[PDB]
């Protein structure tokens, strides 16, 4: 709940404040991971690789909550971490069914002395 | 997110039962899986491959097999179905 | 769907995309060379023998002009293995040329892969071959020059079939026609407009059929040689390339059967929990 | 399906104790188990890996190891099992 925790911070200035913000959160594979844990402690019986089965109704939630309204809009800038490099994963899967752009942050460009970690192609 | 898909598909039936016609899309159906699969194992029920329930093929076949051509003397309505369906690797 | 089994033959084509790509890296260096070998001894003496005969105008008035009956094929393919489609490329039209007619040609074949490929389909026809060649140079060209000599007097006309590199990435097959022996020197005598008294005629006659024959087989082989490391290089690409497709397809359902691995033996632990 | 290899079995044995030699053939023993599961779920049994029955390896190792060659002693006489399996897809 830490992450809706920001969200709800946000929220105030989208509706009161009636300003743009920008909503940070760090890597959601942990937020994902968290709901899971809860879940299985409660006695829930996991799902097929062990996440909760209310995944869709806990990541929708934080996912609808994050919208632009007549008042302001809150623009989230969310890390995602693909578990075992697997996209057909849960988590991803889920998560990318809702992102609208990706920001692919190449370690070749640095090197070269470029130091916008974003690429180029691989952004889209 | 279970019911909508059926309560849609009522509303179709109004059309092909009057005579009229009506297409009814149905987004990624994937989601009502997850919907479904939710509620079962919320219930305790045994979970099949991938997780999913043994009556998921009911679940979704039920909803479609109501969506057809009735004959000229009930009226000639018809239903048609345009079922969405997500593939994670294309597979 | 077994796991274990999936991965390991992952890995056999992760090995094979890893020695597929070296090997490529071979081929463009070797490459370099033949091409660097080949641009500098490229169109040597090539076409003067048959230049100054042209020039000779009373050779022209009595030349003899007939249709050979029988002639000798030597092709030229490459003794080493995956080496490409160059050597299915002469082999094939080799075999269509005999197939056709068959005891019309002696078909004294060049390297392992040509010899090989035609000894079955042409068994008693090629008697003799040439391979491992260590490496290509005129003295050594001239050797097969005057081994093929020794041959053509069995038939009316000599023709050599290669590969000829006339790009990096394009190789086409190339056949050259060379009269033998005994028509060269009936023909040779008939030269009276280049005077040969430093070394008299029945010298020179012998001589400069070296030259025109050893100077074909010289090119030949440059081209040949260049072409299959031209073709190699574009082989390891594709190779290396198919290679990686079917990688990543079998790395999507390793992670689905990682997916329904963790499911199944998930379900295991759920059943033996409820009770 | 999970008594009849273990009653043919004693039909050997006869042949065994009086000296004599026979030759048991044990068809399909994945039957047995799918069978013996089977017996053993229904029980309301708590269920084992891959929903087989915990001493489900004491089940054949039973069976089979009851094939020996008695001795001189006894008669001298000789039980040979040949149980067959099959497998899914060579696994």
């Amino acid at each position: 709940r830490v992450g809706l925790t920001g969200l709800t911070v946000a929220e105030y200035f989208r509706d009161e404040e009636g300003k743009d913000v920008l909503l940070f959160v760090d890597n959601i594979f942990r937020f994902t991971q968290a709901c899971s844990e809860v879940s299985a402690l409660l006695g829930r019986i996991p799902s097929a690789v062990g996440y909760q089965p209310t995944l869709a109704t806990d990541l929708g939630a934080l996912q609808e909550r994050i919208t632009t309204t007549q008042k302001g809009s809150i623009t989230s800038v969310q890390a995602i971490y693909v578990p075992a490099d697997d996209l057909t994963d849960p988590a991803p899967a889920t998560t990318f069914a809702h992102l609208d752009a990706t920001t692919v942050l190449n370690r070749g460009l640095t090197e070269l002395g470029i130091y916008p970690a974003v690429d180029p192609l691989d952004s889209t | 997110q279970f019911l909508a898909p059926y309560s849609g598909c009522a509303i179709g039936e109004f059309f092909r039962d009057n005579g009229k016609h009506a297409l009814i899309i149905y987004d990624d159906l994937s989601k009502q899986a997850v919907a479904y699969r939710q509620m079962s194992l919320l219930l305790r029920r045994p979970p099949g491959r991938e997780a999913y329930p043994g009556d998921v093929f009911y679940l979704h076949s039920r909803l479609l097999e109501r969506a057809a051509k009735m004959n000229d003397s009930l009226g000639g309505g018809s239903l048609t179905a345009l079922p969405v369906i997500e593939t994670q690797a294309g597979d | 769907a077994n796991l274990k089994q999936l991965k390991i033959r992952m890995k056999a084509i992760g090995s094979i995309k890893k020695i597929t790509k070296a090997m490529k890296m071979v081929a463009a260096s070797k490459m370099k060379a033949e091409t660097s070998r080949l641009e500098n001894g490229r169109n040597f003496a090539v076409g003067s023998v048959q230049k100054m005969l042209e020039n000779e105008s009373y050779v022209q008035k009595k030349k003899s002009t007939t249709a050979p009956k029988s002639t000798l094929l030597v092709p030229i393919t490459s003794d080493k293995g995956l080496c490409g489609s160059v050597n299915s490329s002469i082999v094939r039209e080799v075999k269509r040329l005999a197939l056709n007619n068959r005891s019309a040609f002696g078909l004294l074949p060049v390297g392992e892969k040509g010899s090989s490929g035609l000894s079955r389909p042409f068994p008693d026809l090629l008697k003799s071959s040439i391979v491992n060649i260590q490496n290509v140079n005129f003295p050594t060209a001239a050797a097969i020059a005057h081994q093929v000599s020794t041959q053509g007097a069995g038939y009316d006309q000599v023709t050599l079939i290669y590969n000829h590199f006339k790009n990096a990435i394009s190789y086409v097959v190339k056949h050259q026609e060379l009269l033998p022996r005994a028509q060269f020197l009936n023909l040779f005598k008939y030269v009276t407009r280049h005077e040969a008294v430093e070394p008299e005629l029945e010298y020179s006659k012998n001589y400069f059929f070296e030259l025109y024959m050893a100077s074909s087989v010289y090119n030949a082989l440059l081209n040949s040689s260049a072409s299959e490391q031209a073709s190699r290089m574009n082989a390891m690409e594709n190779a290396s390339k198919n290679a990686g497709e079917i990688l990543s397809k079998l790395t999507l359902d390793y992670n689905k059967a990682r997916q329904a691995k963790i499911t199944m033996e998930l379900i295991e632990i759920i059943s033996g929990a409820s009770i």
